[PDB]
């Protein structure tokens, strides 16, 4: 219904460890959607290329991110430094949950975050706007590389892009 | 201590 699909290669020390699509609610909350995608397309002349998920904790969410301006936001949005959320429809009440990260409430469009579990203590709080539809398995793989306080063993950067729509 | 969520005490 109207939900574009950002597709990804996800990939292990720049090794192609799989990919994964993402299906982005963009009938539900179209401004934290078209935001990531414009950001993974790069039309709004960002360029999100080899987007690193360098702060990963199992049982909870494997997050990614950028280095342009790393400290304090490391992946800002269409909407620049950061804004704040649409509407709240998408409850994370599920695993594969894509949801820009932040601080709080209008400290929204800063990096992105995976929840690999059911992160249920998130309601209340920022929206999500999209879900992985395929490549679960590959984004709780990504998960057995992170660390309890985000530290990430490994360098897992986004290798490619070309969303399906 | 960044623009991220928080889990796990």
């Amino acid at each position: 219904m109207v939900n574009p699909t950002v597709f990804f290669d996800i990939a292990v020390d720049g090794e192609p460890l799989g990919r994964v699509s993402f299906e982005l609610f963009a009938d539900k909350v179209p401004k934290t959607a078209e935001n990531f995608r414009a950001l993974s397309t790069g039309e709004k002349g960002f360029g999100y290329k080899g987007s690193c998920f360098h702060r990963i904790i199992p049982g909870f969410m494997c997050q990614g991110g950028d280095f342009t301006r790393h400290n304090g936001t490391g992946g800002k949005s269409i909407y620049g430094e950061k804004f704040e959320d649409e509407n709240f429809i998408l409850k994370h009440t599920g695993p594969g949950i894509l949801s820009m990260a932040n601080a709080g409430p209008n400290t929204n469009g800063s990096q992105f975050f995976i929840c690999t579990a059911k992160t249920e203590w998130l309601d209340g709080k920022h929206v999500v706007f999209g879900k992985v539809k395929e490549g679960m398995n590959i984004v709780e793989a990504m998960e057995r590389f992170g660390s309890r306080n985000g530290k990430t063993s490994k360098k897992i950067t986004i290798a490619d892009c070309g969303q399906l729509e | 201590p960044e623009p991220g969520p928080y889990a796990q005490p």
